[PDB]
């Protein structure tokens, strides 16, 4: 049921799932011919260029963790830090 | 048995104790008699310190009877997994049995895995409990044509407009 | 509180919820000859009042149907004296962490 | 041997993979595309796709209305049931009017 | 039938177990929160030894002449003698490193003092000293307040939990005991001046790591 | 899947609440009303009668219409019918919670046999398995064949206090098929009361002691009062699944054909009807209770075989038979 951007008690960090996942969809865009955001010096493999844009921070996409309760905080990919 | 203990300079040392192995099990009366330890009285039977001693007390046994099970292989797991199954066990102030204990599920949803040949006698008494299926299981996300919100699954992603 | 000896009359028995709000209870001299609560494998039991009660249940942001459970006859809830709805607060070792604090509320 | 069964379900799961555990157990039949009423979670919604009119009588519904896509094989078990004097209503809100 | 009952286990983003029907099963995963993969068994030290040797090797007292650092431990070491405002907080680190004794004490009755954690605190220090060729052979260039605040800042930083709140901030504190006991035995003045001999470079860069690697330790929400 | 387009929000589905159908909601939610159990020969004429197969319900023969929502006869979500019943009728797949609940409540005024006034019940009543609950329930309710006026309090057992105040007997009641019997009595082996009243109970009483249980003593049962009533069990008015539900396997033209479960509907009509057209024209007593109990059967069949008997007679001599509660022996077995 939203929360405010201030007041989030969840992780500031990425979780080996939403990475996985989000790996996974834009990968799926870009196998499908939709748009590169990221420079692509060589790299063919949508899922090796998903993770290009992942790293560039260029992935405009929003993780919406919902809490037990119903409610839920929306985190930007790019808010995300990642580190696994 | 010997005990390890502080010694007066501090460093354990063991101090051996004689103890008593006992077939058969009586704990709140022998537990009761004079010129023994209370507070340290034991039984490999969880149940009778649940009853006896509360179920917190309870899920300790619990625990220190299935880690023995395994340790008893020189074997080891963590902690977490082995306390995960006792609190399970243990969170409705009792003592449930992971066996197979109810008729009808462990913990799973009517519209999930179709268990029984009638799925149907399920469904009525469904029906007429006004039962809520949350929707959590793989099976009944399944059926629905949907991914279970478990791991990967555990949240949405959305297009995000605030990217220059 | 009414400590008695050897038992109760089935009929005795059924005229102690009879005069609220005050509530009686009945121990049996043998069930307190040993104090349980002082036993290694009983951690600390500490009534919570309603309004930690409502705290805890905010933040945590839970119905009271998913708290841990407590039976109003257990041995530590006969202890102290705990009500149906009244929340424990279990503060437990742990080998893992260094303390961990569970709660129960009493059915 | 060769199967994909409760074990290897259960293993995919500790793993995390809910997508490939939806691949790989998703049924052939037609991911059909229903409407349903906010209200009551039931298929009676009688969509007029092409002069835009979805209506639900019964609730006097018209706007509080939503879309779904699932496989015919639960559409049908559940019309089933409906045959048998038994609701399954279907909500895509989680947190009730509690 | 250990499979089917605890199938809907799952760990949630408030670091909470629970299953299918919301019901709290654990209100921290573990008891510590933390990913089981990334726990390795460390020695707990202080619970260990006589008195003697636990003062002998965690007492610091500036002010006397056999129990302060020698100078060539550190660079300030000759002017630290008689230091009282610095004493006051090396009784402070020792008071509460003598309640840690108690403390493990109680929680391993038995004495046992190698138990599993997360953040090898051992192998960071071993890095640390081949990343920066430390050489025992020089005193080092650390300030007290360095060492005693600095170990005090980490683990402010150490988050298992992030709520504002007082339970969860308490809940935050309970969870990270054990792992804190464990760093103020290993990240006590005494033993990074005369054992590890770490200078203010290596000793900075060993604080960061080990938060890096805490938070890298903690469970993951959706984790079956 | 489908192409066509659709301005409603698509999401997914969350949750599942099931309940019972209630008689009112089954006519807020249908369409038609079939009233013909047969189809086509609209006076000779093979076309399709505004009674069964197409009334309102979703259509074939390549015709977008349906109730002005167009689609096609694969992109179509068949819409339920309707059909009232002359008389109640027990449904098959309740008549063991019917039976139980009856001897939980009291048959008069509706009233439970055991309160808050009986220790036993009270540890009975704060059971929160519903399944469980009611169980315990029961177990302690159909012991009690006497609806209690006063019983003593907590306090003195000197002293009484009233409750309901119904003071009949209670039957000690069993099954036979498709039909329940009750036997009064008072007390067990005594002088002045020794022989049974035995006397099946209709359809009509129980239902109308369901409407008499309160909010409280249905939901101390796993009743819910939104979703899932006492009284709901008893069907007094049939949905009609639509076509899509229950095809018709005729090629092309000409033939007929209809899903076996349409000739089910055909049958339970009939006997709906020459059950009314007794009341119209006056009927005997005895004969009234006849298509009661056939109508019941064709109800229940229908809807689940596998009570007293095997009707088989669709359309073939070589007497065939299929249902419902049989429908899922290859689809609850095939996912
Ligand atoms: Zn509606
Ligand atoms: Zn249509
Ligand atoms: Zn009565």
């Amino acid at each position: 049921k939203a929360i405010p951007k201030d007041q989030r008690a969840t992780t500031p960090y990425m979780t080996k799932y939403e990475r996985a996942r989000i790996l996974g969809t834009r990968a799926l865009q870009i196998s499908m011919n939709a748009p590169v955001f990221v420079d692509l010096e060589g790299e063919t493999d949508p899922l090796r260029i998903a993770m290009k844009e992942l790293a560039e921070k260029k992935i405009p996409l929003v993780i919406r963790r919902y809490l037990p309760d119903g409610s839920f905080e929306d985190w930007s990919v790019e808010e995300l830090i990642v580190d696994l | 048995y010997d005990r390890k203990v502080p010694s007066p300079t501090g460093e354990y040392v063991k101090e051996p104790e004689w103890v008593l192995e006992t077939d058969g099990v009586n704990l709140s009366e022998v537990m009761t008699v004079p010129g023994i330890d209370p507070t340290r009285i034991y039984t490999n039977s969880f149940i009778d310190i649940m009853e006896v001693l509360g179920i917190e007390a309870g899920r300790a046994a619990l625990y220190k009877e299935v880690y023995n099970v395994i340790a008893s292989d020189g074997s080891y797991v963590n902690y977490r997994h082995m306390a995960l199954l006792v609190d399970v066990m243990t969170t409705q102030g009792g003592l449930t049995s992971v066996t197979r204990h109810g008729f009808n599920r462990s913990n799973t949803g009517a519209l999930m895995r179709c268990s029984f040949e009638e799925t149907v006698e399920i469904l009525f008494e469904a029906g007429a409990s006004a039962e809520l299926d949350d929707c959590r299981g793989v099976s009944e996300n399944v059926i629905l044509g949907q991914m279970a919100p478990i791991g990967t699954g555990a949240f949405d992603v959305m297009i995000d407009e605030e990217s220059l | 509180i009414f400590v008695y000896q050897n038992n109760i009359t089935p009929s005795a028995m059924k005229l102690v919820p009879s005069i609220p709000p005050a509530t009686i209870e009945t121990f049996n001299e043998a069930a307190l000859v040993v104090n349980i609560t002082h036993h290694e494998l009983v951690p600390k039991h500490i009534r919570l009042s309603s309004d930690e009660k409502r705290e805890l249940l905010k933040r945590y942001r839970l119905k009271e149907s998913q708290l841990p459970r407590i039976q109003r006859a257990d041995p530590v809830a006969l202890y102290l004296g705990l009500k149906r709805g009244e929340v424990v607060k279990i503060i437990r070792k742990s080998e893992t962490s260094g303390r961990y604090a569970s709660y129960r509320i009493c059915m | 041997g060769l199967r994909f069964g409760e074990m290897e379900r259960d293993c995919m799961i500790a793993h995390g993979a809910a997508s490939f555990l939806k691949e790989r157990l998703m049924e052939a039949s037609d991911a059909f595309r229903v409407h349903i009423c906010g209200i009551c979670g039931l298929m009676t919604v009688i969509a007029k796709l092409n002069h835009n009119q979805f209506e639900c009588k019964g609730c006097d519904n018209k706007i509080d209305i939503y879309q779904i896509h699932i496989p015919y094989a639960a559409k049908l078990l559940f019309q089933e049931l409906m045959a048998m004097n038994i609701t399954p209503r279907l909500y895509t809100d989680r947190s009730r009017d509690f | 039938r250990l499979v089917k009952a605890l199938e809907d286990i799952m760990v949630h983003y408030d670091n909470t177990t629970r299953n299918s029907l919301g019901n709290v099963i654990q209100f921290i995963y573990g008891e510590d929160g933390m990913d089981a993969a990334h726990i390795e068994k460390q020695s707990l030290d202080t619970i260990g030894g006589s008195d003697a040797a636990f003062e002998k090797r965690y007492r610091v007292d500036l002010l006397n002449t056999d129990h302060t650092l020698d100078p060539s431990l550190l660079e300030s070491g000759s002017e630290i003698l008689g230091d009282l405002k610095l004493q006051v907080l090396l009784d402070e680190e020792y008071k509460q490193l003598v309640k840690d004794r108690k403390f493990l004490r109680e929680v391993f009755v038995d004495g046992e003092a190698n138990w599993p954690l997360p953040v090898n605190i051992r192998r960071i220090i071993q890095n640390a000293q081949q990343t920066f060729h430390i050489d025992h052979t020089k005193p080092s260039d650390l300030t007290i307040k360095d060492i005693v605040l600095g170990v005090k800042d980490l683990q402010e930083n150490l988050l298992v939990l992030r709520g504002k709140n007082e339970i969860i901030q308490n809940a935050q504190r309970d969870a990270v005991t054990l792992f804190c006991c464990l760093l103020r035995s290993r990240l006590a003045t005494r033993r990074v001046l005369q054992e590890y001999r770490l200078t203010k470079q290596a000793f900075d860069w060993v604080l960061s790591n080990i938060e890096a690697q805490f938070l890298r330790s903690v469970v993951h929400p959706g984790e079956m | 899947v489908g192409q066509q387009y659709s301005s409603a929000p698509l999401r997914t589905v969350k949750e599942v609440q099931f309940g019972l159908f209630s008689p009112e909601e089954v006519r807020a939610i249908s369409v038609a009303k079939i009233r013909f159990p047969e189809t086509m020969d609209e006076t000779q004429t093979r076309a399709k009668i505004g009674g069964l197969n197409d009334p309102r319900l979703g259509s074939i023969d390549r015709n977008l219409k349906c109730q002005t929502c167009q689609e096609g006869m694969n992109e179509c979500p068949g819409h339920f019918g309707h059909i009232d019943l002359a008389k109640p009728v027990f449904h098959v797949g309740f008549i063991a919670k019917i039976k139980k609940v009856c001897e939980c409540v009291c048959m008069h005024c509706g009233k439970l046999l055991l309160d808050e006034h009986n220790e036993l019940m009270r540890q009975a009543l704060a059971i929160k398995d519903s399944k469980k609950r009611f169980a315990a329930i029961w177990t302690l309710c159909k012991t009690k064949m006497v609806c209690e006026t006063d019983v003593p309090s907590e306090d003195d057992p000197t002293q009484l206090v009233s409750r309901g105040g119904c003071g009949n007997t209670q039957p000690t009641i069993r099954k036979d098929g498709l039909k329940l019997v009750g036997s009064w009595k008072k007390d067990r082996a005594t002088g002045d009361a020794d022989e049974p009243e035995l006397r099946v109970l209709s359809t009509e009483e129980i239902l109308n002691i369901f409407k008499h249980i309160s909010v409280k003593d249905f939901t101390s049962l796993g009743f819910n009062e939104v979703f899932s009533r006492p009284e709901w069990m008893i069907l007094t008015c049939l949905p009609v699944p639509p076509p899509p539900v229950r095809p018709s396997i005729s090629f092309n033209e000409s033939q007929r054909g209809e899903d076996d479960l349409t000739f089910k509907l055909a049958d339970i009509l009939k006997a709906n009807i020459s059950l009314e057209t007794l009341e119209h024209n006056g009927a005997p007593h005895h004969a009234i209770e006849e298509a009661e109990s056939l109508l019941q059967f064709h109800v229940a069949t229908y809807m689940d075989n596998d009570i007293a008997g095997q009707p088989q007679a669709l359309q073939k001599s070589g007497r065939p038979v299929k249902s419902i509660r049989a429908r899922l022996k290859g689809k609850e077995g095939r996912i």
